[PDB]
């Protein structure tokens, strides 16, 4: 499965659509729950300085014990022009949890990012068996 | 007709997010200690110094235009009053960026060098051409095209010169100056994202015909600016043999600029594989 | 045509002086803890609370106008490129001022109370008239007259509302919110001086005929704005019985606005003897 988050700009939401994998979105308002294991795809939204960088809607979704238990991996989106903050939201989720850091990409991702995440996510799901 | 802004009623929550990040990232060139780069600066040849001076003056030109003309011209085209307030911050911080280069110049270079670098910006046909292109659309009467030209400046035109500070940092030279530039690049990224975000919001208000006319305009303007930037890059980096790598950086950022406007990346991976030492200097 | 700004060669050293002061005085509404004034706010009557809201909302309109339209419209009329950079900072800081009032509103008043203050600002004929006046010259094609309207706004129109926060502070009420206002007034003083200073510099470039025409316009515009401010002040301050002193404060600031433009004070000393407790509150 795939659980992703995107703000009003939907740069991450449009990348998940180009992926072609069915995925569920963390809503901008309210809480949700997932039953099957999933991989998280979230963008970074930090500033100056691991306190923050993660969207508040994702914090609420991850504060849910039932949702956090089924988290298997994290793929972060962002922009290399942010210096050391480049996709640091995935570093925060990977460090403060036991999940690994699968992939990084910028904004909507290039055509190579979609092919890289599809093949990588397929080989990662076969690893969970 | 005007009407006092109510920050307790936001029509677009993204406006507050960008305002908080930009104002929270406030900085001035005095925050970066450029004095420690005096030894490293002295280890550059006369040609290496001249290249850095001209590249920096070229960045000042884009900062002077984007702050004095660019950001201000977007205010009447705002969708919300908070977008107007955010735009005033961009215009100011752009002036801070342009002044930061003069602080670097004052700390490292002599008066004769600075005058030669600024005189070069006046006569360089490629630098003047790229300014005339965006300025015509900043001062025009097509609001959506203006946002495309503005985003292309923040996400593409700047990075032809942003390469050098990262190149020097990769060689353990002018490290503090690179930290100064990194503060600018961090700000530019948010500007290009925000102005591009607002461009997409305006795209949803027009018809399908206008949407296709704007996609053609973006590709035409990108390549017109790219053809001018490749000539600009040759005249500067050909002496140091960095032209081919800067061109990769140019194509790499041109794809980013397109994604800010909602369009897909155009150049393949084999044409944007910039030297990893430069990318490590960014992040 | 544009030309990257060279901060190492200033045609007017005042531009760097004003830039250093304005940027060095940078602040944000989050720096002032307005929450401590909640107890004091509860001791205000329904009319006294509403009076503070209307005064603050009216100030927000002037700040919104000066940041979105006023300061940016002065950029094409600048004499030096550094004057342009200073104006971008003023345009941004003016937006910070407008946000400060929304921050105060959020901490002390309710949503229904805040909406009433903004709905009143849309319908108040005196507040709308003063806004229409400055907007007419901001959007016109007379550069020197535009600078006169800006100076009268920074040095005269604002202080009709600045009286109340100083009045509360002089009575040990809403002290923290008054500290926020002192930060705003600190910026306004430099703005009125700078815009008025540049107005005087432009006066030396025209002939004596135009110079006399602008002195006539200044006295005429001051009289139009003053007569409108007394009606604005009466409708607001008549309930609390502060009208007689606000008019003294108005003449006190009208003299400041005139002197900022290089003209002599108009009201005598016995006509500007504002309450000493209010003048001490501005210290
Ligand atoms: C206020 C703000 C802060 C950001 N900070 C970072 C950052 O620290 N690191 C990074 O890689 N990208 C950063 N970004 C870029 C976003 O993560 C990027 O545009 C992402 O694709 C946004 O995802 P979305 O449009 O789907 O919501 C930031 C963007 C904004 C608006
Ligand atoms: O402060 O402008
Ligand atoms: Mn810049
Ligand atoms: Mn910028
Ligand atoms: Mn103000
Ligand atoms: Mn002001
Ligand atoms: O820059």
């Amino acid at each position: 499965s795939l659980v992703y988050f995107s703000s009003v700009s939907e740069n991450t939401h449009r990348f998940v659509q180009k992926l072609g994998i069915p995925a569920t979105r963390i809503p901008l308002h309210g809480r949700i729950e997932v039953d099957e294991p999933y991989v998280l795809i979230l963008p970074t939204y930090g500033g100056g300085r691991a306190g923050g960088y993660v969207p508040k809607q994702v914090i609420a979704f991850l504060n849910n014990d039932h949702n956090r238990a089924q988290l298997r991996g994290v793929i972060a989106a962002g922009n290399t022009n942010f210096g050391a903050e480049f996709c640091y939201a995935g570093d925060v989720v990977s460090r403060k949890c036991s999940v690994p850091y699968l992939y990084r990409f910028e904004l909507m991702g290039t055509e190579d990012d979609v092919a890289a995440v599809r093949t990588g996510l397929a080989e990662f799901w076969k690893e969970q068996t | 007709r005007v009407s006092a802004i109510n920050w307790n009623r936001l029509q677009d929550e993204k406006d507050a997010e960008v305002w908080d990040r930009l104002t929270g990232n406030f900085w001035l060139p005095e925050k970066v200690p450029v004095s420690n780069d005096i030894p490293s600066w002295g280890t550059l040849t006369a040609g290496e110094k001249q290249l850095t001076m001209r590249v920096f003056t070229g960045l000042t030109m884009l900062d002077t235009i984007q702050g004095t003309v660019g950001a201000v011209s977007l205010i009447p085209d705002a969708l919300t009053p908070h977008e107007e307030a955010v735009l005033t911050n961009i215009a100011f911080m752009e002036s801070v960026h342009a002044k930061s280069y003069s602080q670097i110049f004052s700390t490292l270079c002599s008066t004769a060098e600075i005058d030669d670098a600024f005189r070069w910006s006046e006569e360089n046909r490629n630098l003047q051409r790229k300014a005339e292109i965006v300025l015509q659309y900043y001062r025009g009467d097509e609001p959506l095209k203006r946002k495309v030209a503005s985003t292309l400046l923040e996400s593409f035109l700047f990075y032809s010169g942003f390469y050098l500070p990262m190149y020097w940092s990769s060689r353990a030279k002018l490290t503090n100056t690179a930290d100064m530039i990194r503060l600018i690049i961090r700000d530019e990224a948010v500007h290009g994202y925000y102005i591009g975000y607002k461009f997409q919001r305006g795209l949803a208000l027009v018809d399908d015909v206008t949407r296709a006319e704007l996609k053609d305009y973006t590709y035409e303007l990108l390549f017109e600016l790219y053809d001018n930037e490749v000539e600009y890059t040759q005249d500067l980096y050909d002496e140091v043999g960095l032209t081919e790598d800067v061109k990769k950086f140019l194509r790499y950022n041109a794809n980013k600029a397109l994604m800010n406007l909602g369009y897909e990346a155009l150049f393949p991976r084999d044409e944007t594989d910039v030297n990893p030492a430069i990318l490590s200097a960014l992040s």
